[PDB]
């Protein structure tokens, strides 16, 4: 199933998360949404990256056109924030308990899922960079 | 909005309402990204469009 | 026969099979015709359905109910209603109003299910705007309908784009937001507009001049009901726990607050008796609550139609019949069927 | 730049005069023109002439346009073939009332539609994609209203995009 | 008031959203005025011309009906009539020589 | 502009102070509108109807001439023509039944 979504990826969607890492990130988002510790829009994520709030920024790799969110990767690299792509925008929205898609989510750290957050954070920073 | 499209084999836009083309790929929105004149992310867009070889200057030059 | 919630309502036939055609279908309320001949139901498939009153009631097991009409809309149905002065004795009165996304206010004939008329609301740019709510006047002459910051008043006799426009918000002052529900006082010459912007507004019928503006609710208001007294009325909202009781006398602040579980952005209906003594309401949990209005409304009963949201509740104007509509929006995960149901609430 | 033009893909929020205003801030030039207005919610091909290219605007404004739009029908029709026939009826030189402006009632006028095509139809939402090639100054919003009258069900233009402005296209 | 005479404007086709669409059949292909009163052959006003659309030599018109009229009343190929002074010649809309 | 057709209004009698007095000879004894354009049979505007006077069934009218016209130009019993829409029926001025 995963390999079918890999057709729909962007030119700029790297580093793409591994199939198991994608699953870890969704489970971390579900816990963060329950705790009220995420940001969802480009409108939102852009605002709190500017303020300097830390978090793992998860991006949808099938977002088109790329102009809507392609500024965000460099905004993270300016502030050394960890970011990663995942196969689809619909699943990223579905992870946050929504029927409508979204192209980006930023997961904030919190005590209730601190171990799961650190497990995701560790693997995100370890990814090979293009 | 409602209008989507996919490219045919000779590079022409084929308009459609459906979210998937006849080969199972996702269709793009027909409309361009919303623009702001107070956009200050020009550096950022050039930076990664250069990185992935998709900046307009790196494409095949048009025949005039 | 008379209403009695000293006992739990006895089950009577409902419909489940036809709603299960589409995946993740759910009902969006139910409404008895004002004569009590039939019941109208909205659903997530955008198909209004009319079910006749069961023959087996007057005639024990009951068969699964089948609708005498299916009248299809092409978009999300925001509101729908019976004609105010309907009687099944007159074909000219038996019809159903219906508003839908980016469409006119359609009038459907309740016997044949044909498109009978269309009222059309345009903005200043001459683009069609859809009504988020509908309400006929108590005379049945006019069709009031709510939009963003405005009510329009079409004359029922002349179907078309012609309408009296009534702004509720003028130079950042008045009732803001989409007007989600209209209701008329049985006794007084007024109507009440609820909005998705938190506030309630009262307005005089003849002029459309504001009588009052009321706060109270912590979410977007979804429904209104006037008591047959004329003085008292009730309101409910989305993602809001309280069903607020009001009074036209001693106005400005709600007299009482009645608790109910509402945890979705849904129009969870509630309805009074014809006599006005009991008040019934649905819930997102599923539990249908009942209060005796005759002081604060006293809790009478709580029962569970199904293990799912009870969005619609409708009380029959003559008989002791409770109708219940079920279902809600299911939310996905990365890689029970909904139903109408009838219930006998008569005494032993 | 002073002798040049841009084949712009207009965004969906601003008016066409706002867009060419933004272009003349960015490029830092005094004059621009724009090959025919697109309405605020319409996108697509907008030839923006810069400075000395503004001498050509009449030739660009008078050129033949092409559009891809969505008509929303207010009731069900038999199928996609019925919409396709109503489009064939509204080919050729048509009557169209120009919209009222500053309470100045402009008279009924004639505009040619060279070709029409029904691309797709969705019976669920009652939505139909159409492609139209037409003369300059044709009102496509008005075309969708007439297409609705001709079918008998009623209609409105849901959406619009201009895919050609004379010599330049989105290709 | 009621005009001295009325000339054939057009014939009834299908209704459309509580006004009536009609095929125009005027002599010399004349075009009606906008908001021109439409009459039946009894010289009773049924409505006013709202829209005019279609090809130059084969055009239609919608009629915004009167207060008392209903779109269900009219039969197929029923004729409608107009005051001949609020017609215009087709030559006006055709291009200048 | 120039009307599609023109109907016989009346015939020239004597001039009077640089406008022309004319005996009205309309079919059905119709009465012209005030300031209704008066034409010659070539559909060229000579002036406008200024006064209407005399008995109901044998009435006259004066014509306020155009910028370029002169009252000396017209001959005796020369006919003048009017756009038939700015005529009215005599019944309007006759008393109510």
């Amino acid at each position: 199933t995963y390999q079918e979504l890999l057709v729909n990826q962007n030119p700029i969607a790297q580093p793409l998360a591994s199939r198991r890492l994608t699953r870890k990130l969704y489970k971390c988002i579900k816990k963060a949404v329950k705790q009220k510790q995420i940001r969802r829009g480009v409108k939102e994520v852009q605002k709190f990256v500017n303020k300097g709030e830390k978090g793992i920024m998860v991006l949808a790799g099938d977002t088109l056109p790329i102009e809507v969110y392609c500024h965000l990767p460099v905004m993270c690299e300016d502030r050394n924030l960890p970011y990663v792509y995942i196969p689809s925008k619909t699943d990223l929205g579905a992870a946050a308990g929504s029927k409508r898609p979204t192209c980006v989510i930023m997961v904030k750290p919190h005590e209730e899922y601190q171990e799961a957050y650190d497990e995701c954070l560790e693997e995100v920073q370890s990814l090979p960079l293009p | 909005m409602f209008l989507q499209y996919y490219l045919n084999e000779q590079g022409d836009r084929v308009y459609t309402l459906k979210k998937f083309d006849p080969m199972g790929q996702q269709t793009c929105s027909a409309h361009p990204a919303r623009f702001s004149p107070d956009d200050k992310y020009s550096r950022h867009r050039i930076t990664i469009k250069k990185r992935f070889k998709v900046l307009m200057t790196q494409q095949p030059r048009p025949v005039l | 026969w008379n209403y009695s919630f000293s006992q739990l309502p006895r089950f009577l036939s409902g419909s489940w099979s036809e709603f299960s055609t589409q995946p993740e279908n759910f009902l969006k309320g139910c409404k008895w015709a004002p004569d009590g001949s039939c019941i109208l139901t909205n659903s997530a498939d955008n198909i209004l359905r009319i079910y006749n009153l069961p023959p087996e009631l007057y005639h024990v097991e009951y068969a699964e109910m089948v609708p005498v009409l299916r009248m299809v809309e092409g978009d999300t149905i925001y509101d729908y209603c019976w004609y105010s002065l309907m009687s099944s004795a007159q074909p000219d009165t038996s019809y159903v109003a219906s508003s839908s996304r980016e469409n006119p206010i359609h009038i459907w004939d309740a016997f044949t299910g044909e498109l009978r008329a269309s009222f059309r609301a345009y903005n200043h740019l001459d683009e069609l705007t859809a009504a988020h709510s509908l309400c006929f006047s108590p005379d049945g002459s006019q069709l009031f309908c709510g939009f963003n910051r405005t009510v329009r008043v079409f004359s029922t006799a002349r179907p078309g784009r012609d309408c009296e426009v009534r702004a509720t918000f003028a130079k950042k002052q008045g009732q803001s937001g989409i007007i989600s529900c209209i209701a008329f006082s049985p006794a007084q010459p007024l109507y009440a507009c609820g909005s998705y912007g938190r506030s309630l507004g009262l307005y005089a019928w003849d002029d459309g001049s504001p009588l009052a503006l009321l706060g109270g609710h912590q979410g977007g208001i979804t429904h209104l009901c006037f008591h047959p007294d004329g003085n008292r009325f009730f309101s409910g909202a989305r993602k809001d726990a309280e069903l607020l009781c009001w009074d036209l006398r001693q106005s400005g602040y709600p007299l009482w607050s009645l608790g109910r579980e509402v945890t979705t952005n849904q129009r969870i209906y509630f309805d009074l008796d014809p006599t006005g003594q009991f008040l019934v309401s649905g819930s997102t949990s599923g539990a249908v609550s009942v209060w005796d209005t005759d002081g604060k409304p006293e809790p009478v009963l709580s029962f569970l139609p199904q293990k799912d949201c009870t969005n619609g509740v409708s009380l029959h104007p003559s008989l002791p019949l409770l109708a219940t509509a079920s279902g809600q929006r299911v939310f996905p995960e990365p890689t029970l069927e909904c139903r109408l149901q009838l219930w006998w609430c008569g005494g032993a | 730049i002073r002798t040049g033009f841009i084949n712009l893909d207009k965004p969906s929020n601003p008016s066409s005069h706002e867009v060419v205003a933004w272009i003349r801030r960015i490029l830092r030039v005094e004059k621009t023109g724009h090959s025919g207005t697109l309405d605020p919610k319409v996108t697509g091909c907008l030839i923006v002439c810069i400075e000395r290219a503004t001498r050509l605007v009449k030739s660009q404004q008078s050129a033949g346009k092409e559009y891809v739009g969505i008509v929303r029908l207010h009731n069900a029709i038999e199928g996609g073939t019925q919409l396709s026939r109503a489009l064939e009826t509204l080919t050729g030189a048509l009557f169209q009332r120009p919209p009222l402006i500053a309470a100045v009632k402009r008279q009924l006028r004639v505009r040619t539609i060279y070709e029409s095509k029904m691309i797709e139809y969705d019976p669920e939402r009652r939505l139909g994609i159409f492609w139209v090639s037409c003369e300059a100054g044709t009102y496509i919003r008005t075309l969708c209203v007439h297409l609705g009258l001709l079918l008998g069900v009623g209609g409105q233009m849901q959406e619009l995009r201009r895919v050609r402005s004379g010599v330049m296209s989105e290709k | 008031g009621p005009p001295e005479r009325v000339v054939l404007l057009g014939e009834f086709l299908h209704p459309c959203e509580d006004d009536i669409v009609c095929k125009c059949t005027t002599d010399e292909n004349k075009v009606p005025y906008f908001n021109a009163p439409v009459y039946l052959e009894n010289k009773e006003q049924i409505g006013k011309v709202d829209e005019i659309f279609g090809q130059l030599r084969d055009f239609y018109f919608s009629v915004k009906l009167s207060e008392n009229m209903k779109a269900s009343s009219f039969k197929k190929l029923q004729k409608f009539y107009i005051d001949p002074y609020k017609l215009l010649p087709l030559q006006r809309f055709l291009p200048r020589p």
